[PDB]
């Protein structure tokens, strides 16, 4: 379909954001990938409105 | 972390206006994925980043890529500015311009980065 | 294109320790692994079991400035199997692993770069290869690394910067011996990006020659890169070796 | 000259084909196709020419070590039926020994 | 005499000669180009030359 | 501590020192047609690819290894033979891709052009002349 | 070499490097005659003006009849290119030097050097026809 | 010479000109103003006619766009040469703005009256645009690309 | 006879007008200086003659 | 000779499979397209050699005529001068 790699590619994009975030800190954190997480969340919300 | 950062005295609204002729040029590319892909295909000639980026990392995973081509980067400080020199109605963290055989705007492109090797 | 399970023959090239592997409809350029089954950046190998441990690995020449040197011609890159390479702007350590691959176990390859995530980079594959040191320091400055690097026979110098010419001048004055072989990639736009490049590549050659460099070759590498050239040149002799 | 001739100056002459009536003869040989007839007979009667000086001009008594190795092109009342006058030349073939086709018939 | 088309109008004339000249210039020296496609490295796709040194020797 | 030694004394080389050992060409009939594909790769693309015209007297060099490319780890999905087409040879790879019936097709031209005026022709004239 | 479209070469623009022969010395001195003003009156554009140590050595062996063409030589202002060969024997300097690196304007006036340099493809000859100079080869001029 | 047909060549192929007749103009308004350049730079330096006919010289080339803002020297306009003016030629701006797809294209749509600069339509090709004035090149009103009617083979396919 | 071979070098690009006058360094042992006809005087280091 | 006995080294032969027989199909199809493609590049090649003979032999004759023309102006100078 067309839903699958649209979470797919947004998926894409939010993990090369942590990825980069988790490697480029020295000693890293844990809320920004709880945002992200989160965003993640309310898109699977999201995406049920249609 | 920035350390090429770009300094007030006309030297930001110079990237900036360049930005926007090679944007009316069509010789530009926007965001950080195209940037990481137009400088790993090699037809990049500078690459502005927007140090104003919420988590740094992402502007600060482009400089390892364009320090292993050799391609010049620097830093001006609002993505929002970025976004409006650009053109786009978004914030754009991460800009490229790239190289052609001819043009004008090569011109603005050497100057530019004569200046960006001497800030480094 | 040159997709994987593809078969090919591996023969050796005009130069040591590269080997060319021709198969079908592409023919592309090789050295021998020196840490086998483990690529560094991704890059496509070849295994051959032999009648297992023998692997090699493609080098790029869009990636590699020496690979794009050596498939434009250069008659010798004077870097045989056993001899010390100093490498100059080892930006991350891409071509360096095929510099070592190239030299073997027995020589040893002086990577010195400048950036400090680039020598992160640079300490991983030298982690992996043990005949490559890593030497992250300032490349314009060659007395912080006179305890590290003892007198090479080759130089490679990839570096973009305008004294670039100074750099290597200073650094061959340093770790050079009597007839050492060096290969400089002169970018021109970095160089001078006014003038035509090759007013630019001649005045860098005179450069070298008032540096007390002998040239012996020049190529412009150019399917490959546009405005880049590759000089060749013997410090302080006529011949290489002796 | 050559800018000095018209278009009709250049046009080709067309050549005419072999007669319907006549054309199980084969083709109308005409000068280009007789260049070639006439070049190879002359290239072998040259051949021929040579050869027959060559065996004109022969030394009875010549000896060249060969001559202990090959078979001679004889005679037809030596070879017979089969008579050319070439020298017969090896296959490659030879006479082979017991052991070894004990060996091979062992193996079919 | 009879002339061609390309004759008859002296700009495309001169664009087909220098399509042809600039394809003649292909097979003397070697042109950019591009560098690697999008697809990668797909080997050195027409052939490797071992004993063949093309360089300006100084 | 110091032991008897073991005496051990009873042309080109196998392995060349200074290119990491390869071994000597073992000449088996496959290898050997995986030689004439090389030297004829020209012919196998059909005019799309042209290759450098490398001519010696002999095409089997001295020294080789056949090989197989294993993975870039960049591309995966398009740049990879699947298992119904990772085959043995060269030849066999080949064979197995497309234009067979390109090749089959120039062959029949130049066998018209070869068989144009030879032999079968004047017997055909001969019999059209003795009907 | 790169920038040579056909017997054109893109890789002279000014500045123009200029290689002077010792002909071409002894008669822009001889004619009165101003060397880098004649120069840039010729091309229109800024010359540099180079001169091999094999030129200066001709000049220099050349007895001191010629020493006023020596000193003009010698002005301080112009790009020495000292020479790593054994013979000193300017005309084969200058075509092993243009054979080389081919971004010169080979100055002469013997008909010799110029049939020599004729040869091959895309360098200028510049050479002085009595009352200024005249370049030969240049299609930008 | 073949140096100078091969030159002219290169310039009529990689700027869709038409013979060389546009290469000789070119030359020959290209050697007026080096040949200006040159006799201002015999007087020396500080002297008025110097410096106001340089200024003069250097503000009307970088007023119509040909020398670079960046470079503003005399020794510069010297170095000028004529791929720049064939540059600052409105065909090959048409081009590089990309309304065509090619010079040829470029040369064709500026003689059948598409394109505009500012306010009128240009017929001519070699018109020389201005650095203010190259923002202001689009296709006019009255062309189908910008507006109103369809067109001509659209109106003989609509019928 | 063969092996006399004694001429080494020449310092730089020399003079324009004649050397009329030089003198070494008495404490050093490459310092030179030369004084021409024209009136312009050099400092050479013999260690670097280029 | 044409030999028409079968030998015994021929009696023996295996019979080859149908894998070696498609490859050795495709390799006679190959080498006979290679040997056609490598007479008409070398005939092209022929010909291109004998016209820049041509034009050669035309630039020598050429090369003659103004040869003689400036050997008769140069001694028709001198017999003047030795006159
Ligand atoms: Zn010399």
């Amino acid at each position: 379909p067309k839903v699958k790699g649209r979470i797919s590619r947004y998926l894409a994009n939010k993990c090369s954001i942590a990825s980069r975030i988790d490697n480029f800190s020295e000693k890293p954190t844990r809320h920004f990938g709880e945002v992200l997480r989160q965003q993640l969340e309310q898109r699977l919300e999201w995406y049920a409105k249609g | 972390a920035a350390w090429p950062k770009a300094e007030d005295p006309a030297l930001v609204q110079e990237l900036l206006d360049c930005v926007q002729q090679a944007s009316h040029y069509r010789q530009l590319k926007k965001g950080a994925n195209e940037t990481t892909k137009s400088v790993n295909r090699g037809t990049s000639e500078l690459v502005i980043l927007a140090a104003d980026t919420q988590p740094l990392s992402i502007v600060l995973h482009i400089p390892l890529i364009c320090e292993e081509k050799n391609v010049p980067y620097v830093y001006v400080p609002s993505k929002v500015a970025l976004g409006r020199a650009c053109g786009v109605s978004r914030a754009v963290i991460a800009v490229s311009l790239t190289s052609n055989e001819a043009s004008d705007l090569n011109s603005k492109i050497r100057a530019l980065r004569d200046k960006v090797e001497r800030l480094a | 294109g040159a997709k994987a399970g593809k078969k090919v023959i591996v023969e050796p090239h005009r130069h040591k320790g590269v080997f060319v592997a021709r198969g079908g409809k592409e023919d592309l350029l090789c050295t021998a692994n020196l840490v086998p089954g483990e690529s560094v950046y991704g890059e496509k190998r070849i295994s051959v079991e032999t009648p297992t441990k023998t692997e090699y690995r493609i080098w790029n020449p869009f990636r590699s400035k020496l690979a794009a040197g050596i498939l434009g011609g250069l008659e010798t890159i004077y870097m045989k199997p056993g001899s010390k390479v100093l490498y100059l702007g080892a930006a991350s350590g891409t071509s360096v692993s095929h510099v070592a691959d190239i030299v073997g176990p027995t020589g040893a390859v002086y990577a010195v770069e400048f950036s400090h995530r680039s020598g992160r980079d640079l300490i991983n594959m030298a982690t992996r290869r043990t005949n490559v040191i890593p030497i992250v320091e300032d490349a314009r400055k060659p007395m912080a690394y006179r305890m590290l690097v003892p007198m090479v026979d080759v130089i490679f110098a990839d570096v973009a910067q305008p004294d670039q010419a100074r750099i290597v001048g200073i650094n061959a004055r340093l770790f050079l011996k009597q007839g050492g072989g060096l290969l400089i990639s002169i970018k021109a736009s970095c160089i001078d990006s006014t003038a035509p490049p090759e007013q630019v590549f001649a005045s860098e050659v005179q450069k070298l020659r008032e540096d007390k460099f002998f040239p012996k070759e020049q190529l412009t590498l150019e399917p490959y890169e546009r405005d880049h050239a590759m000089v060749s040149c013997v410090y302080l002799q006529k011949e290489f070796e002796g | 000259m050559s800018s000095l001739r018209h278009a009709i100056q250049r046009r080709a002459h067309k050549e005419r084909a072999q007669p319907l009536e006549r054309q199980r003869l084969g083709i109308l040989e005409k000068k280009k196709d007789y260049r070639l007839r006439a070049r190879d007979y002359k290239k072998k009667q040259a051949v021929l020419k040579s050869l027959r000086q060559k065996a004109a001009e022969r030394n009875e008594d010549e000896f060249y070590f060969g001559m202990m190795s090959r078979k001679g092109p004889g005679s037809a009342l030596t070879r017979g039926k089969g008579f050319t006058g070439t020298v017969d030349g090896d296959r490659g073939n030879k006479a082979l020994s017991v052991e070894t086709v004990r060996l091979l018939k062992t193996q079919d | 005499p009879n002339r061609k088309k390309e004759q008859r109008n002296p700009r495309v004339k001169k664009r087909k000669k220098y399509e042809e000249k600039q394809k003649k210039l292909r097979s003397v020296k070697a042109v950019y180009k591009g560098g690697e496609g999008p697809g990668g490295y797909q080997g050195e796709l027409s052939g490797i030359k071992t004993n063949l040194v093309k360089s300006v020797k100084l | 501590e110091l032991s008897v030694r073991v005496p051990q004394l009873p042309g080109p080389p196998d392995t060349l020192s200074d290119w990491y050992n390869i071994p000597r060409t073992n000449l088996t009939p496959e290898l050997k047609r995986d030689l004439q594909l090389l030297r004829m790769r020209d012919v196998v693309a059909m005019g799309k690819q042209f290759f450098k015209k490398d001519n010696r007297k002999d095409f089997v060099p001295e020294y080789c290894q056949v090989g197989t490319i294993i993975a870039g780890a960049t591309d995966g999905v398009s740049g990879r033979l699947t298992r119904k087409e990772r085959k043995r040879t060269i030849v066999e790879e080949v064979l197995s891709s497309d234009s067979v019936s390109k090749y089959k097709r120039k062959y029949h031209e130049i066998q018209e052009h070869k068989k144009s005026g030879r032999k079968g022709y004047y017997k055909k004239l001969m019999a059209a002349r003795k009907r | 070499p790169s920038s040579m479209f056909f017997e054109h070469n893109e890789a002279l623009v000014p500045p123009y490097n200029v290689l002077v022969d010792t002909n071409f010395l002894s008669r822009t001195v001889g004619a009165k005659l101003p060397l880098l003003e004649s120069a840039m009156d010729c091309l229109y554009a800024s010359v540099n003006i180079i001169i091999t140590s094999c030129v200066m050595a001709e000049l220099e062996k050349l007895g001191p009849r010629y020493r006023v063409a020596l000193m003009i030589a010698r002005d301080e202002r112009w790009q020495r290119l000292t020479c790593d060969h054994k013979g000193t024997y300017a005309d084969d300097c200058i075509v092993d030097r243009v054979q080389k690196h081919r971004i010169y304007i080979v100055a002469t006036n013997d008909r010799d050097l110029k049939r020599r340099i004729r040869k091959i493809p895309g360098v200028p000859i510049m050479s002085v026809q009595k009352g200024k100079y005249a370049i030969e080869r240049l299609p930008g001029a | 010479e073949a140096a100078r047909l091969d030159s002219e060549l290169k310039l009529v192929g990689e700027y869709g000109l038409r013979n060389k007749r546009e290469v000789w103009r070119v030359l020959l308004t290209l050697s007026k103003i080096r040949r200006a350049a040159r006799i201002l730079l015999t007087l020396d330096e500080k002297d008025p006619k110097r410096l106001f006919e340089g200024n003069a010289l250097i503000r009307r080339l970088v007023r119509i766009g040909v020398l670079d803002e960046s470079r503003m020297k005399l020794d510069y306009v010297l170095a000028l040469k004529a791929e720049d003016f064939l540059e600052r030629r409105l065909q090959t701006l048409v081009y590089k703005l990309g309304l065509a797809k090619s010079i040829h294209h470029a040369r064709v749509l500026i003689r059948q009256r598409h394109i505009r600069v500012g306010k009128q339509i240009v017929n001519v090709p070699s018109f020389m645009v201005r650095l203010d004035s190259q923002k202001h090149i689009d296709f006019a009103l009255t062309s189908p690309f910008g507006g109103g009617r369809p067109g001509r083979v659209r109106r003989k396919k609509a019928k | 006879r063969m092996f006399a071979k004694p001429f080494l070098g020449q310092l730089g690009n020399g003079h324009v007008q004649g050397v009329y006058s030089m003198c070494k360094d008495k404490n050093s042992l490459n310092c030179i200086a030369s004084g021409s006809g024209d009136g312009v005087v050099k400092v050479w280091d013999l260690t670097t003659r280029d | 000779k044409p030999q028409k006995k079968e030998t015994y080294m021929q009696k023996r032969a295996v019979v080859v499979g149908r894998e070696e027989r498609k490859l050795r199909d495709l390799m006679q199809k190959l080498t006979t397209i290679r040997k056609e493609k490598i007479a008409k590049r070398k005939a092209k090649k022929e010909a291109q050699r004998e016209k820049l003979k041509k034009e050669l032999a035309e630039i020598e004759e050429r090369r003659r005529e103004k040869q003689k023309k400036e050997k008769k102006e140069f001694w028709e100078r001198e017999g003047k001068k030795r006159k």
